[PDB]
This record gives C-alpha cells, sequence and structure tokens, in this order.
C-alpha cells in the first residue's frame, strides 16, 4: 500500500516531463519528423 | 524443360533471394530473430484470395511463368512511400521500404505462388492490386503529433 | 512566389484522416448557414450527412492548401484528391 | 616483458593511423597498410629495444578519386611527438617544420599530456590545420565497434543538392560536436556534413546526415 | 551500479582457462587488498633485528633509519590472486626508488612477511604508511573492483547454415573504464559495451550513444513482460541525441532551446 502510493507520484513525474519535451513534435508534409522550430529530429518518421 | 531464356530469369529470382538472405542474416538480424513488426500481413491477403475465387482444386494453373517474375518486380517500385523524381528521393524510396520487398520477395516466389498458394491468373492480379493499396493506407498521415 | 505549380506537386494524393474531418466540418457548417447544396437531398437532412454524402461524389468545392515546412504550399482541390 | 607491450600497443596506434589516413582518402599503399608487427619491431627499435619515434613519420598524398570528390585535399603529414609533455618548445619545432615544407594537415600525437598554455599554440598556425590525438586514444580503431556505423562525409555539391530537396537551413540538420571521437577521426571542419548509413530493424537501412560544429 | 560487458575474442571464448587469465590481468588489486597487517619497529641495528620471528629470515637473506616498517601478506589472498612475492616488490620499486630497501621472506615461510626502512620522522611512517595503502597499484584497470566470468548463449549459424545455440564465455564487471579495457589484448575491443551511456558518448561518439541509449531503455521495459514498438523509444533517443550532446529531460536540458519563452516558461 505505501508503494502505490508513494511510486505513483514518481512515475507521474516522469509523465509530465516526458510530455513536455515532445509535445510539440509534428510530421510534416515532406515525412521529415520535425519540432516547432524546423529543426529535423528524424527525416523519416520510425524510419518506415 | 529446357527452356534456357526462361532458366535466365528464374536464376536472377534466386540470385536476387541470395542477396537478401545474406544481408538480413549478416547485417540486419544478427541473432537470427525471423519474427518482426511489419506492414501489410501477406498471410491473410494470400488465404482470402483462396476463399474468393475457390482455389481448391488440382485443375492445373495457366498462370505463365514470366507474368509472375515480371509481375512482383514491377509491384516494387510502385510502394510509394516520397513522390518526385530527385535522385535523393529514389535512394530514400528504395531504402524505406527496403525490408517490406524482401518480406513480399520471400513470399511470392515462384515455386510457392504455383505449388503452395496456387493462385491463377484473375487471383494473382488481384492479389497485387490489394498488396499496393493497403501499403499507401499505412502510411502515417501527415499532421500526427507523434 | 511560394506557390508551387501544379506539375510539380509533391505531397500525397490521398486525403489524410485531418484533411477529410475538416472537410467534413467546415461544408457541415457552411450548409447549416444555408450555403447552396450541390446534390440532391432525399432522407438524410442531417448537415453532416449532406456534408458526407457530397463527399462520396466527390462534389465538394474546397481547396485544400498543405503548408510545407518551409512555409511554401501545394494547393490541392479535394475533387481531385483520392478517398479511401 | 614490459618492453614488448609498450611496442605491441604503439604498433596497433599505428594500424589505427594508416587506417585514419586511408578513410580521409588519402593513399596508402597496400604493403603498408598490411605491415606485420615483426617486421615493425627491426625496423623501429634499438638494439636495446626502445623504438624511435621520428623513424614512424610519414607522408601521404590523396587517391585521385578523392581528390575527384574533395577538390580541397592537399598533403598530410603525420608525426610521432618524442617528448612525453609537449612544452612550448616542441610545439615551435613542429609549427616550423608543417609551414617550412608547406603541409596542408599535421596529425600531431603525443605520450601523456598536452599543456594548457601549449593548446592555445593550435589555431594560430592558420590555414594549415592542426589536429591532436593522445596515443591511448587510438590503441582501438573505435570505427570497427559494433554500434559505430560507417560515417562517409558528404561532398560540397552533394550537400547543396540536400539541403534543396529539403529547403531547409544549414541550421536546422542535427549536430555532432567537433570533441566528438568520429568527428576528430574524420578531421571534420565547421559547415561539413556526415551521411550515416545504419541498421534498422523496422526498414533495413537507414540514411541520417550530421552536420559538423 | 555501473557495469561493463566484455566480451572475448572467439578463440579465447572456449576455452576456460585463458579466459581465466584474462580475468586476473584485468581486476584491480591493490597493496592494500593484499595486506593483513602493518607494524612499526625501533631496529637501531641495521644488519640484524631484535625480532626472533625474523632472526633465520633476514640473517640468511644478507649473507638509515632506525625505524621499521614491517607488513604483513596474507597467503590465501595472495594464492588465490596469483601474485608472488618478487612482483610485488617489482610495483614497489618503481614509484619508491631509493626511498626505501625491500625485504620479502619466502613462500614457505610460517609467515609471509616484507620489511621496509627509510634510507622528526615518527608520524612521517604513519602519513607514509597512509601513502602506502592507498596508492600502491599492483597490476589491473583502474576502476574495475570484480571481474565476474558469465556463461553466454549466442545463436550462430551452422556450417550447414541451420541456426544452433553456442555457449560462450564473456565477462561483467564493476564499475566502468570502457577506454582501457578495450585496449587489454583479449579483449574483443569491436564488441565491448557499458551500461554508462555518459562515457560511451566520450568514447565512441553519438551515434554509438544512439543504440546504447536505446538498447538501455528497451531493456527496462520489455522487463516486466511489456513491449512498446520500436518507433516510440526511437523517437525519444533522437531528441536526446540530437543536439549532438545528451539533453537531459530536466528543466537544464529543455529549457537550453531556442524555443519560444511562453512555451519554456510553462514547464
Amino acid at each position: 500500500l505505501i508503494d502505490t502510493a508513494v511510486k505513483t507520484a514518481e512515475t507521474g513525474y516522469i509523465q509530465r516531463r516526458l510530455v513536455k519535451a515532445l509535445e510539440d513534435i509534428m510530421v510534416h508534409y515532406d515525412g521529415t519528423t520535425r519540432n516547432s522550430l524546423g529543426d529535423i529530429i528524424q527525416f523519416l518518421y520510425g524510419e518506415d | 524443360l529446357g527452356d534456357v531464356e526462361l532458366q535466365k530469369e528464374l536464376n536472377s529470382e534466386y540470385e536476387q533471394l541470395v542477396s537478401d538472405r545474406k544481408f538480413l542474416r549478416e547485417i540486419v538480424f544478427v541473432n537470427g530473430d525471423h519474427n518482426w513488426p511489419l506492414p501489410v500481413n501477406l498471410r491473410r491477403i494470400i488465404q482470402n484470395a483462396q476463399q474468393i475465387f475457390h482455389l481448391d482444386r488440382a485443375k492445373a494453373s495457366d498462370l505463365t511463368i514470366p507474368e509472375i517474375i515480371h509481375g512482383v518486380r514491377d509491384l516494387c517500385k510502385k510502394l510509394f512511400v516520397l513522390r518526385g523524381e530527385n535522385e535523393l528521393i529514389k535512394e530514400a524510396q528504395q531504402n524505406a521500404t527496403s525490408l517490406f520487398q524482401c518480406l513480399v520477395r520471400a513470399r511470392l516466389a515462384t515455386r510457392r505462388i504455383l505449388e503452395e498458394f496456387r493462385l491463377n491468373r484473375d487471383a494473382f492480379e488481384w492479389v497485387l492490386g490489394t498488396i499496393e493499396a493497403q501499403f499507401q493506407r499505412s502510411l502515417v498521415h501527415p499532421g500526427e503529433m507523434v | 512566389e511560394l506557390a508551387i505549380l501544379k506539375e510539380e506537386r509533391t505531397t500525397t494524393p490521398y486525403l489524410t484522416k485531418y484533411e477529410r474531418a475538416r472537410i467534413l466540418g467546415t461544408r457541415a457548417l457552411q450548409i447549416s448557414m444555408n450555403a447552396p447544396v450541390l446534390v440532391d437531398i432525399e432522407g438524410e437532412t442531417d448537415p453532416l450527412q449532406i456534408a458526407m454524402k457530397e463527399l462520396s461524389q466527390r462534389k465538394i468545392p474546397l481547396v485544400i492548401r498543405r503548408y510545407l515546412p518551409d512555409g511554401s504550399y501545394e494547393d490541392w482541390g479535394c475533387d481531385e484528391l483520392i478517398v479511401d | 616483458e614490459d618492453n614488448n607491450r609498450i611496442i605491441s600497443r604503439l604498433w596497433r596506434s599505428f594500424r589505427t593511423v594508416k587506417e585514419m589516413a586511408a578513410d580521409r582518402g588519402y593513399f596508402i599503399s597496400q604493403e603498408e597498410m598490411d605491415q606485420s608487427l615483426e617486421e615493425f619491431r627491426s625496423k623501429i627499435c634499438d638494439s636495446m629495444g626502445n623504438p624511435q619515434r621520428k623513424l614512424m613519420s610519414f607522408l601521404a598524398n590523396p587517391t585521385p578519386e578523392a581528390l575527384e570528390k574533395y577538390s580541397d585535399l592537399g598533403t598530410l603529414w603525420v608525426e610521432f611527438c618524442d617528448e612525453p609533455s609537449v612544452g612550448i618548445k616542441t610545439m615551435r619545432n613542429f609549427c616550423l617544420r608543417i609551414q617550412e615544407k608547406n603541409f596542408s594537415t599535421g596529425i600531431f600525437i603525443y605520450q601523456n599530456n598536452i599543456t594548457p598554455s601549449a593548446n592555445k599554440m593550435i589555431p594560430t598556425v592558420s590555414p594549415a590545420i592542426i589536429e591532436t590525438f593522445q596515443e591511448s586514444d587510438l590503441v582501438v580503431n573505435i570505427t570497427h565497434h559494433e554500434l559505430v556505423p560507417k560515417h562517409i562525409r558528404l561532398s560540397d555539391g552533394e550537400k547543396s543538392q540536400l539541403l534543396q530537396r529539403y529547403k531547409l537551413k544549414e541550421s536546422q540538420l542535427p549536430r555532432i560536436q567537433r570533441e566528438d571521437p568520429v568527428a576528430r577521426y574524420l578531421g571534420l571542419k565547421r559547415g561539413q556534413v556526415v551521411k550515416i548509413i545504419r541498421r534498422s530493424e523496422t526498414s533495413g537501412r537507414y540514411a541520417s546526415y550530421r552536420i559538423c560544429l | 551500479t555501473p557495469a561493463l560487458t566484455v566480451y572475448l575474442d572467439r578463440e579465447i571464448a572456449l576455452d576456460i582457462e585463458k579466459a581465466k587469465v584474462i580475468q586476473s590481468s584485468i581486476e584491480y588489486t591493490t597493496l592494500k587488498n593484499v595486506t593483513s597487517a602493518t607494524e612499526i619497529y625501533y631496529d637501531p641495528d641495521p644488519t640484524s633485528t631484535v625480532i626472533e620471528e625474523d632472526f633465520d629470515t633476514v640473517e640468511a637473506y644478507f649473507s638509515q633509519s632506525p625505524w621499521l616498517l614491517r607488513l604483513e601478506l596474507d597467503r590465501a589472498r595472495m594464492l588465490d590472486k596469483q601474485l608472488t612475492m618478487n612482483q610485488v616488490a617489482d610495483k614497489i620499486s618503481e614509484v619508491f626508488s631509493d626511498d626505501l630497501f625491500v625485504m620479502w621472506s619466502e613462500d614457505n615461510a610460517d609467515k609471509l612477511i616484507i620489511r621496509c626502512r627509510v634510507i622528526e620522522e615518527d608520524q612521517m611512517l604513519k602519513r607514509i604508511e597512509a601513502h602506502m595503502l592507498d596508492l600502491i597499484a599492483l597490476r589491473g584497470i583502474p576502476g574495475i573492483s570484480k571481474v565476474y566470468m558469465v556463461k553466454h548463449k549466442v545463436s550462430v549459424p551452422d556450417e550447414s547454415g541451420e541456426y544452433k545455440n553456442e555457449e560462450l564465455w564473456a565477462l561483467e564487471t564493476d564499475g566502468i573504464n570502457l577506454a582501457e579495457v578495450m585496449a587489454v589484448p583479449g579483449v574483443d575491443s569491436s564488441r565491448t559495451y557499458s551500461n554508462s551511456f555518459v562515457e560511451i558518448l566520450s568514447v565512441l561518439g553519438i551515434e554509438a550513444t544512439r543504440s546504447s541509449l536505446y538498447k538501455e531503455i528497451l531493456n527496462v521495459i520489455a522487463f516486466d513482460g511489456s513491449y512498446v514498438n520500436y518507433r516510440h523509444m526511437a523517437l525519444l533517443v533522437d531528441v536526446m541525441t540530437s543536439r549532438g550532446y545528451l539533453m537531459a529531460i530536466t528543466r537544464h536540458g529543455i529549457n537550453r532551446a531556442d524555443t519560444g519563452a511562453l512555451m519554456r516558461c510553462s514547464f
């Protein structure tokens, strides 16, 4: 009961930082994967 | 039997299959794992074709050998991920579908089409069209917040 | 300037799920504000249903302006894009 | 005994340097690349077995293919420094030697360390390029590792063609730092792009591009 | 839990005796590890000793400061680690040159003893003794406290071409020093792996970090039987490596981007 009650907030914080790191990443019409600055993260999404 | 000109195609087919097996076993999948997530499941598409056209029967097939080899090879040029004629795009387009082309060729091999799946002329042309249509449908859609 | 000529259009010729949803909603909205409808309306009188009927007959009079990352764009009419 | 491990590590470092030169496009004879360890001990060690670094220096020129691809490729001078601690005295004669014989690039292998004061004498000798390596770091050629895919530098024409295809500014490509081990191995300068062809478990083959800061 | 996975060359990997040789050369052994006791005597006569125990030892052997440093080696740990009195004394010689006379007893003796003398100093011997235990390295690679002998089941094709299993010996360590362990003869320098990707970045570069980062994340997720499709973990590690260095998913990484201020301040 302690573990479930404690470690739920540990993983809740993990998910929050992950979402903010990745939220602006979108597939564009040329197949590239880019963020809001237009930086290329992958030249083709999922490599396939 | 004896036709050396038809044997030149089948040799080129088997040579292609030897390249793939050597490439995949020594570079891609060193540990020998051969079950992998891949697009559009060919096993299900074939057994549906067997049902629509009642592909039971020992009724010898009218499907000629050059139709098979040229049919499959022409298919692998229509699996468009990226369109455009630029030289870099064609290399990228070929790279993106390298693993999937090997998968197709490993199934639509001459002996298997004729002995195992037993496709006729009507069914085989249908199988090519379905693969082509379903691969397009499996591309990720632009705008997806991946 | 930014516009890409018809012969040199490179983006996918299939309507994406996102383009489809926006087209249906926008056209639905216009019909509920009494825009002229381009198909026969029989028994199905909901705004969304009429718009879905027009889509199936390739009769929606709209153009998609697809922006590319650099800001340039290809205009595609919904009459010419292939819908699954 | 312990003298054999000094010679062995140094001999392995030498094969790595030759591999480095070969990958950058310079021509190295097919007899010098495959030179065994036994022949190496005979030529380099004294009667007491101690090695003479100044006999190991060599010169190389670009292959015709590399010159066709990269027209900025000149002469490469490789030098092993006999002084463990490289001071202000050693660097002056080295920079003078490079200029006098007008080499295009010099690779400086040191033994133990380079003082931070002497480290500022490196960019003051332009348009000639000086690169330094610690002898430890070359005992294993890191590009033969499973996890390191083959890096190939793009030519200026190929680079320009690439940027137009994706309609990219230069500052939008993924980056690799200059002090990264594989960038240093290739002697990458700012603005140059490597192409990286890489195994992929979903597509089989995938080409990744990175630009060097 | 820093750890290295050290694959060995094929010829060595199928011969357990040769692999044990590799084991003892990698493992860090200090002088402190093998020392059981240290002593400080007042032995004023350099040619003799008040100690009756070392009487027959030093008298026959011989055929500066009065303070004596006498240290005892444990026979069991010296025997297991395969170290001789000579080679232990050799390493001492290089670092202590002419400031210390080294005298060792024989391995047949009841106690294994090493005597040392210098050639106000009551405290200087305590400081030197501290200096000895804290710095003398007898052999091995620094940072490798333990080496384990691990058997790997690796699938490799037959001569017939059929996939068969094949048992091979490898090593795993506590602690890391990837660069130094790679250079060690016997070690397959093209395959050595570490679970600290920070160290991988310094040794192998950014593209190797990508594969190592993926391997370590996947191992975590797959462990409780879950399976996440490749493209999601692949996407995360490309974000973490796009700048050429490792950008942590913390404020110190995320908000060092050139993104707008409204976006960055919301985290």
